[PDB]
C-alpha cells in the first residue's frame, strides 16, 4: 500500500538532491538544501511536531544560489549557523562538471563561491571530512578519493580500485573516513596516517550507497544491488543483516538521526515510480512504503522521525511513527 | 530515441520523456510527421502533470492540424474536470472558439441534466 | 435602491461575498422592483445592474468550478 | 542572589555583629585570595554584554541566555553594606 506523503512542498524545478542540516544552526527551524537543475535553494523547515504553533509545515526559502549545473550531491558544513550576531551559511556542492562549489554566505548580500577542480570523473558523493569544517572529501568515477581544504588544495588522494559511490565521515571517532566503492568494498581511511584501516565486503554488487549510524557508531548500513545490508563492528566484515529492500534496484541508504533501528532506502528512478521503503531492524517488512513519481535525494531530520525525498517539483516528507 | 521514449513512458519518468522527445524533434528536422508525433506526446505528458501553460505551448507547435485539434479537445476536457477554467479562459482560441462552444454544446445535449456540470 | 448600491461593491470586492443563489435572489428583487416601478440615476443604476451581473456570473463560474 | 535575597532578607540578620563580620570576611577574602579569577570573569562578562547588546541593537532582541552576575554582585554589595545597626562603618 502506497503511503501518501505527510507533507508535500511545491518547488520551482525537479529536485536532484535534498539534504537536511545535521548540525545545530541556532535557529528553531531545520535547514534544508535542495539542489535542482541549475540552482541550490536553502530553506527553513518548521514542523507541527516540532512546534504546535506551526500548522503542517512552515517552509521558508531563505536564500537561492544560482549553480548553473545539475547539483548531484550536497554537503553541509559544521560552521553553518543562523545566529543573529554572526550568521554563516557554508556548504559544498558537487555537480555534473566534476567540480566542487563551496558557497559561503552571511544570509545578507555577501555571496561567495569557489570552484575546486581536479576530478577527472563525475563526483558521486561529497562530505565535510573535518569536525571544524575545514576539509571536504569527494569520491568519484575516476577511482579516486580526494581530500580538499577550503582554499581548493588537495591534501591527500586515495587511489580506489572501483568508482567511489558514497563517502561518509565517522560520527564520533576522529580521522576516520568511510569510502564505499562500487564493487562492494567499503574501506575506512585514516586522515592522519593516510592509510587504509579496514576493508568491509558486501555480498551483492553494486554498492550504491553507504551511511554511518549517528546513534550507534558501530552500525554501518548500505545498499548493494536490490538488498539492504547492515554491518556491525568490531565484529566481522560479513553482513549481519541482509534483506531485500526494493524490487528493481536500491539506490540511497540513509540512517535515522533519532533512532538506531530505523533506516530508509530509495528505489531507483526507473520503470516504476521511485519508491521509498522505510525499513525497521526488528520488522522484516518496511514500516512505511511510499511512492514518489521521480525521486532523487534522501535525508533524515536531525531530531524528528521524518525523512525527505525530492520528487518532481515537489518535496515529499514522510513521518515514521516510532 | 523513440524506443527510449517508449521505455521512459512505461518507466513513468515524464520529465525524461519530455527532454528526450525534444532531442528527437531535432533529429527529425524535415519529417513533419515525426515532429507532430513527438510534440503531441510532450503535450500529453504536460497535461497529465498539470503543466497547463507548457501543454498549451506544445499544442500551438504541432504541425498537423488534426492532431492539434484533438489535443485541444483533450485539454479542454481535462481542464473542466480539474476546474481550472481560469487558464482555459486565458488560453486564446485559434478560430476555434466556436469549436469549443460546439464541443460543450454537444456534451450537454448528450448527458443527463442532474449529473453533469457541462451546461454550467 | 440604496441597499442594492451597497450590495454592488460587496460583489465587486476581490473576495466574493454574496453566493450565487443570493445574487440570484437580488436579481429577482431588482426585476420585481422594475415591474412595480412601472406600475443620471437611471444610467448609474443600469451600470450598477451590469456590473452586478458580471460579478454574479464570475462567482457562479467559480462555484460551478468549486 | 541567594545571599542577597535569603540571608540578608532576614530581618534578624540585622542583629548579630558576628554574622556581618563573617560575611564581610568572606566578601573581602574573595578579591584578596583569588583576584585573578575575579578579574578574568569581570572582563569576560563586560565583553560578552557589550558584544551581544551591540549586535542586537541593529535589529534583534537580547538572547535569553544572559547572566549578569556582575549586576547581582554589585547589588549584593549595596545590600550588604546598606544597613548600619552596629556603627561599624565597615565600609572603610
Amino acid at each position: 500500500s502506497a503511503s501518501n506523503a505527510t507533507y508535500t512542498v511545491d518547488c520551482e524545478d525537479y529536485v536532484h538532491v535534498v539534504e537536511f542540516n545535521p548540525f545545530d544552526s541556532g535557529e528553531a527551524g531545520s535547514l534544508l538544501a535542495y539542489g535542482g537543475i541549475s540552482y541550490v535553494v536553502i530553506a527553513s523547515c518548521r514542523f507541527q511536531e516540532e512546534d504546535s504553533t506551526v500548522e503542517g509545515i512552515e517552509f521558508k526559502t531563505l536564500k537561492t544560489f544560482h549553480h548553473g549545473e545539475r547539483v548531484v550531491a550536497i554537503a553541509w558544513s559544521p560552521e553553518t549557523r543562523c545566529d543573529a550576531l554572526l550568521p554563516l551559511l557554508r556548504f559544498a556542492t558537487a555537480a555534473g562538471d566534476k567540480k566542487i562549489r563551496i558557497f559561503t554566505s552571511d544570509f545578507q548580500d555577501k555571496n561567495e563561491y569557489k570552484v575546486i577542480e581536479g576530478h577527472s570523473g563525475y563526483i558521486n558523493d561529497l562530505v565535510f571530512c573535518s569536525p571544524e569544517g575545514t576539509d571536504i572529501a569527494s569520491v568519484g568515477d575516476d577511482h579516486t578519493c580526494r581530500i580538499w581544504d577550503l582554499d581548493g588544495k588537495q591534501i591527500a588522494m586515495f587511489i580506489l580500485r572501483s568508482p567511489g559511490m558514497s563517502v561518509a565521515w565517522h560520527p564520533e571517532g576522529a580521522f576516520k573516513l568511510m569510502v564505499a566503492e562500487k564493487t562492494g568494498t567499503i574501506r575506512f581511511y585514516d586522515l592522519t596516517t593516510h592509510q587504509a584501516i579496514l576493508s568491509l565486503e558486501s555480498v551483492q554488487v553494486p554498492l550504491m550507497s553507504a551511511d554511518w549510524c549517528v546513534r550507534n557508531t558501530l552500525r554501518i548500513g548500505a545498499v548493494a544491488g536490490n538488498d539492504w545490508i547492515i554491518w556491525e563492528m568490531p565484529r566481522s566484515s560479513y553482513p549481519q543483516d541482509n534483506k531485500p529492500a526494493h524490487a528493481d534496484r536500491a539506490r540511497m541508504f540513509r540512517w535515522s538521526k533519532c533512532n538506531e533501528n530505523v533506516f530508509a532506502t530509495t528505489g531507483y528512478p526507473g520503470k516504476m515510480k521511485s519508491q521509498i521503503a522505510i525499513h525497521h531492524l526488528a520488522h522484516p517488512q518496511p514500516i512505511l512504503i511510499g511512492t514518489a513519481p521521480v525521486g532523487s535525494g534522501l535525508s533524515w531530520h536531525r531530531r524528528l522521525p521524518l525523512c525527505v525525498v525530492g520528487g518532481y517539483r515537489k518535496l515529499f516528507f514522510w513521518l515514521t511513527e516510532m | 530515441y523513440n524506443r527510449v521514449l517508449r521505455l521512459l513512458e512505461d518507466v513513468g519518468l515524464p520529465e525524461l520523456v519530455i527532454q528526450l522527445a525534444t532531442i528527437a524533434i531535432g533529429e527529425a528536422s524535415d519529417d513533419w510527421r515525426s515532429q507532430a508525433a513527438l510534440r503531441t506526446r510532450i503535450f500529453k505528458h504536460h497535461l497529465d502533470m498539470g503543466h497547463n501553460n507548457q501543454a498549451y505551448d506544445a499544442l500551438t507547435q504541432i504541425p498537423d492540424p488534426s492532431r492539434q485539434l484533438d489535443c485541444l479537445r483533450q485539454l479542454v476536457v481535462v481542464l473542466c474536470e480539474r476546474s481550472q477554467l481560469q487558464d482555459l479562459v486565458e488560453f486564446p482560441y485559434v478560430n476555434l472558439h466556436n469549436e469549443v462552444v460546439g464541443i460543450i454544446e454537444s456534451r450537454a445535449r448528450a448527458v443527463d441534466l442532474m449529473t453533469h456540470n457541462y451546461y454550467e | 435602491l440604496t441597499l442594492l448600491l451597497d450590495a454592488l461593491p460587496l460583489l465587486e470586492q476581490k473576495q466574493v461575498i454574496f453566493s450565487a443563489e443570493q445574487t440570484y435572489e437580488l436579481m429577482r428583487c431588482l426585476e420585481d422592483r422594475m415591474a412595480a416601478k412601472l406600475e443620471q440615476d437611471s444610467s448609474i443604476d443600469n451600470t450598477k445592474v451590469e456590473m452586478l451581473r458580471l460579478a454574479l456570473a464570475r462567482n457562479l463560474a467559480r462555484a460551478i468550478v468549486t | 542572589l541567594f545571599l542577597t535575597e535569603a540571608v540578608v532578607g532576614s530581618e534578624s540578620f540585622c542583629t548579630d555583629e558576628f554574622f556581618i563580620r563573617r560575611i564581610h570576611k568572606l566578601v573581602t577574602d574573595f578579591p584578596t585570595l583569588m583576584p585573578m579569577k575575579v578579574k578574568q570573569l569581570r572582563n569576560r562578562a563586560e565583553e560578552d554584554a557589550r558584544l551581544i547588546q551591540m549586535s542586537m541593537q541593529m535589529g534583534n532582541e537580547p538572547p535569553a541566555s544572559l547572566r549578569r552576575d556582575l549586576e547581582h554582585l554589585l547589588l549584593l554589595i549595596g545590600e550588604l553594606y546598606r544597613k548600619d545597626p552596629f556603627h561599624l562603618e565597615l565600609a572603610l
